[PDB]
């Protein structure tokens, strides 16, 4: 492992790509202070160059545009299976969000999905836990695709392997 | 005003058994222009198991 006791350690790349298997009470962080335009897609791929496993993309509902069908809400893609409504507190791309993503048991991966309204920050965040509808494999990786957002960090907690060397990744020299 | 460079902090959440702890998470919402936000986002305490 990479600390004696759990912590969350910064990954300076474009993405979170975990060398292994992702062990129960081990997470994967995303974090941001919200984005520009466009919908915001937090993606996981898995090997076989790579494929998409599981995204969920959130439309803001502050954007002209936006279908009304859509906006102000999120949805689950899997792999492609199908896609379905999720119930998120993610809202609006002047939104701070947080994904935290980990194993509950070796097999099925969920996310701990936060929001807060930059608004009113002192309120907090509030959280749903989504269920990605797809088992955990060896050599995951998460990241996001979005327009402009804003103070992007990426974190894996101490007990996983991430490459953090690749420029490929965007990982700093 | 001197704003924090994180969040607030979110929940605890549920304790983890039997190891006996439980996190919360913040995230950064600016770093300085000298220097990144060294402040936490994330933390674990002991709980009951």
């Amino acid at each position: 492992s990479n600390a004696t006791f759990l912590e969350l350690v910064e990954v300076p790349c474009n993405s979170v790509h975990v060398q292994g298997v992702m062990t129960p009470n081990q997470m994967v962080k995303v974090t941001g202070a919200g984005w520009d335009n466009g919908v915001l897609e937090f993606y996981v791929t898995r090997p076989t160059s790579r494929s998409h496993l599981a995204s969920i993309m959130c439309y803001s509902k502050d954007i002209d545009g936006v279908p009304s069908d859509k906006a102000g809400k999120c949805f689950l893609k899997r792999f492609e299976i199908d896609e379905k409504e999720v119930s998120l507190p993610i809202k609006s791309h002047n939104d701070a969000f947080m994904f935290v993503c980990s194993s509950n048991d070796g097999s099925a991966l969920q996310c701990d999905v936060f929001a807060l309204d930059n608004t009113n920050s002192n309120d907090g965040w509030k959280v749903n836990t989504v269920d990605l509808g797809v088992s955990v494999s060896p050599d995951l990786a998460f990241g996001l695709t979005a327009d402009g957002v804003k103070v992007k960090k990426l974190y894996a907690s101490s007990g996983l392997t991430a490459i953090n060397d690749d420029p490929s990744l965007g990982c700093k020299a | 005003a001197g704003a924090s460079c994180t969040y607030v902090w979110s929940d605890w959440n549920k304790c983890v058994c039997p190891m006996g702890y439980q996190a919360r998470h913040a995230a950064v919402k600016f770093d300085y222009r000298n220097k990144p936000c060294d402040l936490p986002t994330f933390e674990t305490k002991a709980c009951s198991c």
